[PDB]
C-alpha cells in the first residue's frame, strides 16, 4: 500500500444499507473514523466504515436531502434538502443548531468555506447564497447563472467558488468581490459535478498537460467537471482553457474527484461504474462495477485508504484500496 | 398560412430573410458580434 | 483615465504632431480655490512636474505656460499666490472709450 | 491655407467646384492619416509585446490570438499599401477609413487588455513603477529601436535625460543629462549580450 | 475565344472552326430539343438527327449521340472519359458536398454551366430527390462569380418573398437612368434558386402571381416598386428554378409565356447501374474503417439498391402522399451505417448486416401507415439480407427487436430491450422531478 498510490479494488469491504430511498451524497469525517450519508428519505445516516455498523440517523429535514458537508474541524455538519432549507448540525451532540431559509426553490448543494465561518449554497432558483455560520444570515447572493445550479465548491484557500448548472456552463466566482472570474463552457450537455485540484497535484498536472512552468511559480487553480455528455473535462481556471477531456464513461458522470495524492482521478457515473483515471496518459486505468444501479456520489478519504460510494439502489459501499 | 410559410423557409434554409428588419437587424448584428467573439471568431462585415 | 488638463499636457509632451515646437499656452479661465489648484503646486514650483496618484509624473516642457485668468483671489491660499507671476488688471485699464 | 486664401479672393467664383474638390481631398487625407499614424504606432509597440514575450501566449492566450488576427489583417492592408504606395490609391482604397477605425478600436481594446502583464512586468525593473502603462508599452515594445527611448529616461532617473550609444546602437557607451553633461561608462554595456 | 486566348501563337483555324461548329450545333440541337424529356426520347431524337443530318457523327453502333461531347479540337469525344472511378475519403462518405461523377452528372454539369455562363434563367424538372440541387451546386462550384441564394416556394408564395430576399441581399440605388436593384457586394452575380416554382397556387383564372412577377423580371429586366410606383431595373441578378413534374399532385403546369424564356432540363432518377456505381463508391470509402469487412462492399451496396428498388415500386403516392422514395434515402442509409461504424474498432459481418437492417427499418418503415406494409418491409428486409448475404447467422443478425442506442454506452451499439426499459424507467424518475 504505497501511501500515495492505492486505488480501490473490486472486493468491497461493506455494503451498508439502511436508507429507504436513493443515497444522494456520501462524505467522510475529516477527523473521526466515521462516515456520513444523506438520502432522499430526509435522513442523514452515520456509519462507521472501519467495522461497517450503523450508528445514528439525523432527521429534521422535510424533503429529500441533496448535499451534506463538513467544516475543517469536523464539528459542524451543513446539510441542504429539497424543502428549501439548510440545516447546521452540531456533530458532537447531533442536534440541528440552526435552520436557514431564503432560497426560492430546491437547494441542490451546500459547502462550508475553509475558514469555517461561512456556508455557500446553490439552489434551483439559479442563485448562490452565502450564510454566516454564527448568525445564519444571508450576506451575499451570486447571480448570473441562467439555469438551476447543481453544485458549488470552494477551493483550498476559500477565495474562489465554482458552480456548475443546467445552463451548460461552469462559473468561477471571486468570493470577495462577487464578480464572475471565469465562465467555462465546453460541455455539450448539463454539467453535474465539479471538483478542485489539490496542491499535491498541480506539478503533476503541469507535466501531465505539458504546460510550461510559469514564472510566478503557481500553475493556477485547476478545476474538473463531469457532465451528462459522458465526459470529464479538466480546466485551468487562470487561463480559462480546457486542459483535457476524459472520455470512457458510458453515461452521465455524477461524481468526480482527485486522489488525495494527486496522481489519479476518481469518478462515478450512472453507467453503474466507478472509474479510476490515469490522467498522466489521459486514459482510464480501472473500472469497477460498483453498484447494481446508478452511482450518485463518491468520497475518497484524505489519509486512510478507503473509498465510499453512494447509489440509487439505497446502498452505500465501502472499498478498501490496495 | 403565414405561420406555415415562415416554417417552410426556416426548416428549408435555417433562416428567414424577412424576419429581422430595421432596428431588429442591427440588434441581431450586435448579438452575432459578441456571439462570434465570445465563441472565438472575428466577423466584422454583416454578411459573414 | 486622464482628465482634461492631464490629457492636454500628455498630448503636448508626447508631441506626436510637433506640439513641442509650438508655443502651447494653457489658460485656466474661472474661479480658483485650493481644491483644484493645489494639485498644481508641483507644476508651478521649480519641480515643473504634474504628479498623478498612479505614480506617473509628467514634466512641464519649456514651451508650455500655465495661465490663470481670475477676477479675484479671496479664496486662494498663499501657496498658490507665491508660486505664480501676478499681473493686475485694474478696471481703469479698459476705459469706456 | 492657400486654398482658403483663394476662397477669400474675389476671383474664386469661377473656381468653385475644383477648390471645394481639393478641400474634400485634403480633408479626407487628414481624416485618414490622423488615425492612421496612431494605428501604426500602436501596432509597432504591440507587435513587440506579442513577439518578444514567450509567456504572453500562455498567460494571455485569447488576447494573443486576437492580436495575431488583427496583425495579419494589418499586414494584408500594408501589403495593399505597398503594391500601390501612391497617396491617392491608398486614399481611394475601398473601405480604408472604416478599416483603419476598426484597427484603432481593436488595438485600443488589446492595449487595455494588457494591464496585468504590464503590472507584473514592472517587478523586473522597479523604476518602471514610475512609468505609465502607455509609456511602459512603448518602452517594452520598442526595445529594439533604442533611438526613441531617449525621451523616457528622464522619468526613470534623477538626471539621466538620455543615454549615449555607439554607431551600431548596440552597446551603451554612457549617459547624458538635460544640460548636456555626460558620464562615460568605464565598462560599456552591450545590449546584444 | 477562350481557346484563342489560351493559344496566342496558334489562333483558331477555319477548317477546325467549321468542324467544331458543326459538331457543337448537332450537340446543341440535341440538348435543346430533348433536354426536357426521358432518355428514350433523347435517343429517338439522336437517331432522327443521325438519319437526316450530314455532319460527321460518332461511329458507335449503339451508343447514342447524347453520350458524346464536342471537344475543342473539333471531334466527338465520349462523355465517359470524364467519369473516373474516384475513391472518396472515408471522412467525406455521403457528405452533402460530395458528388460522385456519373455520365448523367457530367452531362447535366456541362449543360448547366453552359446556360448559367450566359446568365440565362433555367428550370430543372424531375422527381424529388433526383439530384437537381446537387447538380446546380456542382455547376455553381465551377463558376466562382456567383452566389446561390435559396428560396423555397409554397402554395401561399407571392412576390413579397422575392422582395424580402432582394431587400436582404441587394439594394436599390438611384442612377440617372432610373432605380437599379443590385447585389450589395460587387463584381459577383446573385442567382436565386427557387426550389418549388410550380407549387404557388393558381387562381381561378389560370395565373400564378409569382410566376408572372418572375416573367416580368426576366423579360423586361425589372419590376415595379409599388411603394412609389417606380420602375426598377435588375442588375447582376439571375434566376434558377427547380420543380417536380407538373403531373405530380399539387403541381401546376407553368405558363407558356413564362416558359419561352426558361430552358428546362429533365433530371431523372439515376438508373440501377448509376445507383450501384455511386453507392458502391460510397460503401468502398466507408468500409475502409473495418478492413475485415471490405470484401462485403459489393453485396451490401447491391442489397441496398435491391431493397430500395422494391420499396420504390411497392409504395407510391397513390396510397399515401408521403410515400416518396429517392436517392436521398440511400444517402441517409450510407450516412447512418457510416456513423454506426465510425467508433467501432472491429465488427463481424452479422453486426454489419444488423446495422444495415436497422437503418433500413428506420428509413423505410417509420413512415408506413398500416401494419401490413410494415410486415411486408420486415419480411422483405429479411429476404434481401438472406439473398445477398448467405452463410451468416440468421438469428444473430436479424433478431427482430432491433434497437440501437447510445444511452447505455459511449457509442451507437445494439441495446437489449429490457435494459433499455429499466434505464428509461430510471431516466423518467429523474425527468419527473426535473422537468
Ligand atoms: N452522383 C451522385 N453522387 C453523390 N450523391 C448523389 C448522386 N446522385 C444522387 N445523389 C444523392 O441524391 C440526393 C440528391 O437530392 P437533391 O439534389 O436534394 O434533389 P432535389 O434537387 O430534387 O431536392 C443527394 O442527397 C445525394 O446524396
Amino acid at each position: 500500500r504505497d501511501p500515495k498510490e492505492w486505488i480501490p479494488r473490486p472486493p468491497e469491504k461493506y455494503a451498508l444499507s439502511g436508507h429507504r430511498s436513493p443515497v444522494t451524497r456520501v462524505i467522510f469525517h475529516p477527523v473521526f473514523s466515521v462516515m456520513v450519508s444523506a438520502s432522499e428519505d430526509a435522513t442523514i445516516k452515520v456509519w462507521d466504515y472501519e467495522t461497517g455498523d450503523f450508528e445514528r440517523t439525523l432527521k429534521g429535514h422535510t424533503d429529500s436531502v441533496q448535499d451534506i458537508s463538513f467544516d475543517h474541524s469536523g464539528k459542524l455538519l451543513a446539510s441542504c434538502s429539497a424543502d428549501m432549507t439548510i440545516k447546521l448540525w452540531d456533530f458532537q451532540g447531533f442536534e440541528c443548531i440552526r435552520t436557514m431559509h431564503g432560497h426560492d426553490h430546491n437547494v441542490s448543494s451546500v459547502a462550508i468555506m475553509p475558514n469555517g465561518d461561512h456556508i455557500v449554497s446553490a439552489s434551483r432558483d439559479k442563485t448562490i447564497k452565502m450564510w454566516e455560520v454564527q448568525t445564519g444570515y444571508c450576506v451575499k447572493t451570486f447571480t448570473g447563472h441562467r439555469e438551476w445550479v447543481r453544485m458549488v465548491r470552494p477551493n483550498q484557500d476559500g477565495t474562489l467558488i465554482a458552480s456548475c448548472s443546467n445552463d451548460q456552463t461552469v462559473r468561477v466566482w471571486v468570493v470577495a468581490t462577487k464578480e464572475c472570474k471565469a465562465e467555462l463552457r465546453e460541455h455539450e450537455h448539463v454539467v453535474e459535478c465539479i471538483s478542485w485540484a489539490p496542491e499535491s497535484s498541480y506539478s503533476s498536472i503541469s507535466e501531465a498537460t505539458g504546460s510550461e512552468t510559469k514564472k510566478s511559480g503557481k500553475p493556477g487553480p485547476f478545476l474538473l467537471s463531469g457532465s451528462r455528455d459522458k465526459t470529464i473535462k479538466m480546466w485551468d481556471v487562470s487561463t480559462g482553457m480546457c486542459l483535457m477531456t476524459l472520455v470512457g464513461h458510458d453515461n452521465w458522470v455524477r461524481g468526480v474527484l482527485f486522489h488525495s495524492g494527486g496522481k489519479f482521478i476518481l469518478s462515478c457515473a450512472d453507467d453503474k461504474t466507478l472509474r479510476v483515471w490515469d490522467y498522466k496518459n489521459k486514459r482510464c486505468m480501472k473500472t469497477l462495477n460498483a453498484h447494481e444501479h446508478f452511482v450518485t456520489s463518491l468520497d475518497f478519504h484524505k489519509t486512510a485508504p478507503y473509498v465510499v460510494t453512494g447509489s440509487v439502489d439505497q446502498t452505500v459501499k465501502v472499498w478498501e484500496c490496495r | 398560412s403565414g405561420f406555415l410559410e415562415r416554417m417552410n423557409t426556416l426548416l428549408a434554409n435555417g433562416e428567414v430573410p424577412g424576419l429581422f428588419e430595421g432596428d431588429e437587424y442591427a440588434t441581431l448584428m450586435t448579438q452575432c458580434k459578441e456571439g462570434a467573439q465570445k465563441e472565438g471568431l472575428m466577423l466584422d462585415s454583416h454578411e459573414e | 483615465t486622464d482628465g482634461l488638463f492631464t490629457h492636454v499636457l500628455r498630448k503636448i509632451i508626447d508631441s506626436v504632431r510637433g506640439e513641442l515646437q509650438k508655443r502651447q499656452w494653457i489658460v485656466f479661465d474661472g474661479d480658483v480655490d485650493p481644491e483644484w489648484v493645489e494639485n498644481l503646486n508641483s507644476v508651478l514650483d521649480d519641480n515643473k512636474l504634474l504628479t498623478l496618484p498612479n505614480g506617473e509624473r509628467l514634466s512641464l516642457p519649456p514651451n508650455v505656460r500655465i495661465m490663470f485668468e481670475v477676477q479675484d483671489l479671496k479664496y486662494a491660499t498663499l501657496a498658490t499666490v507665491s508660486r505664480c507671476g501676478m499681473v493686475w488688471f485694474s478696471e481703469d485699464v479698459l476705459s469706456t472709450d | 491655407n492657400s486654398v482658403s486664401a483663394m476662397k477669400l479672393s474675389p476671383y474664386y467664383k469661377v473656381f468653385e467646384e475644383d477648390a471645394l474638390s481639393w478641400e474634400d481631398k485634403l480633408n479626407r487625407i487628414m481624416a485618414l492619416f490622423d488615425v492612421w499614424i496612431d494605428v501604426q504606432r500602436r501596432w509597432v509597440y504591440l507587435e513587440g509585446i506579442f513577439t518578444g514575450s514567450a509567456d504572453i501566449k500562455h498567460l494571455l492566450p485569447v488576447e494573443t490570438q486576437r492580436f495575431q488576427s488583427i496583425s495579419t489583417e494589418f499586414l494584408a492592408l500594408m501589403k495593399k499599401v505597398s503594391k500601390s504606395p501612391l497617396v491617392m490609391d491608398v486614399l481611394n482604397i475601398q473601405g480604408v477609413q472604416r478599416s483603419l477605425e476598426r484597427l484603432a478600436d481593436l488595438l485600443g481594446k488589446i492595449q487595455k487588455a494588457l494591464g496585468e502583464y504590464l503590472e507584473r512586468e514592472r517587478s523586473s525593473f522597479p523604476r518602471f513603477y514610475f512609468v505609465g502603462d502607455e509609456d511602459l508599452l512603448e518602452i517594452i515594445g520598442n526595445s529594439k529601436n533604442v533611438a526613441k527611448l531617449q525621451k523616457h529616461f528622464k522619468k526613470m532617473f534623477a538626471g539621466v535625460s538620455s543615454i549615449i550609444l555607439n554607431e551600431d546602437n548596440s552597446v551603451v557607451l554612457g549617459i547624458s543629462s538635460r544640460e548636456g553633461e555626460e558620464v562615460m561608462f568605464k565598462t560599456p554595456v552591450s545590449i546584444t549580450e | 475565344a477562350q481557346y484563342n486566348a489560351n493559344h496566342p501563337d496558334f489562333p483558331m483555324q477555319i477548317e477546325q472552326l467549321e468542324r467544331y461548329i458543326q459538331r457543337y450545333l448537332v450537340y446543341a440541337i440535341l440538348w435543346s430539343l430533348s433536354g426536357d424529356s426521358r432518355l428514350k426520347m433523347r435517343a429517338e431524337l439522336g437517331e432522327y438527327i443521325r438519319r437526316i443530318t450530314t455532319v460527321p457523327l460518332p461511329t458507335a453502333p449503339n451508343i447514342p449521340i447524347i453520350d458524346y461531347e464536342v471537344s475543342i479540337s473539333g471531334e466527338w469525344s465520349p462523355w465517359q472519359a470524364k467519369v473516373p472511378q474516384i475513391e472518396v475519403e472515408t471522412h467525406k462518405v455521403a457528405a452533402p458536398d460530395v458528388v460522385v461523377p456519373t455520365l448523367d452528372t457530367v452531362r447535366h454539369e456541362a449543360l448547366l454551366y453552359t446556360w448559367l455562363a450566359e446568365h440565362k434563367p433555367l428550370v430543372l424538372c424531375g422527381p424529388p430527390g433526383s439530384g437537381k440541387t446537387m447538380t446546380l451546386f456542382s455547376a455553381l462550384r465551377a463558376l466562382p462569380d456567383m452566389e446561390v441564394v435559396g428560396l423555397n416556394f409554397s402554395s401561399a408564395t407571392t412576390p413579397e418573398l422575392l422582395l424580402k430576399t432582394f431587400d436582404h441581399y441587394c439594394e436599390y440605388r438611384r442612377t440617372p437612368n432610373g432605380v437599379v436593384l443590385a447585389p450589395v457586394q460587387l463584381g459577383k452575380w446573385l442567382v436565386l434558386f427557387c426550389d418549388e416554382i410550380n407549387l404557388p397556387d393558381m387562381d381561378k383564372y389560370g395565373t400564378q402571381r409569382v410566376i408572372s412577377f418572375i416573367r416580368q423580371m426576366v423579360e423586361h429586366g425589372g419590376f415595379y416598386r409599388t411603394s412609389d410606383q417606380t420602375w426598377v431595373k435588375l442588375e447582376r441578378i439571375q434566376f434558377v428554378g427547380a420543380c417536380n413534374p407538373p403531373t405530380d399532385p399539387g403541381r401546376k403546369p407553368l405558363s407558356h409565356r413564362f416558359l419561352r424564356h426558361v430552358p428546362v432540363v429533365y433530371v431523372d432518377y439515376p438508373g440501377p447501374a448509376s445507383l450501384t456505381q455511386i453507392y458502391g463508391t460510397f460503401n468502398r470509402a466507408m468500409l475502409r474503417l473495418i478492413p475485415s469487412l471490405r470484401t462485403y462492399a459489393e453485396p451490401l451496396t447491391a442489397a441496398m439498391v435491391e431493397f430500395y428498388t422494391m420499396s420504390q415500386e411497392r409504395f407510391t403516392q397513390d396510397t399515401q402522399p408521403h410515400y416518396i422514395y429517392s436517392p436521398r434515402e440511400m444517402t441517409r442509409w450510407v450516412r447512418g451505417i457510416f456513423e454506426a461504424l465510425r467508433p467501432l474498432e472491429t465488427l463481424p459481418v452479422e453486426g454489419l448486416i444488423r446495422i444495415w437492417a436497422h437503418e433500413a427499418l428506420r428509413l423505410f418503415q417509420d413512415r408506413l401507415v398500416e401494419d401490413e406494409e410494415r410486415r411486408w418491409t420486415d419480411e422483405n428486409i429479411d429476404t434481401v439480407a438472406l439473398k445477398h448475404f448467405p452463410n451468416i447467422d440468421r438469428e444473430k443478425a436479424m433478431s427482430r427487436p432491433i434497437l440501437y442506442s447510445n444511452w447505455l454506452s459511449k457509442d451507437y451499439i445494439p441495446v437489449d430491450q429490457e435494459e433499455l426499459r429499466d434505464y428509461v424507467k430510471a431516466r423518467l424518475k429523474v425527468f419527473y422531478e426535473e422537468e
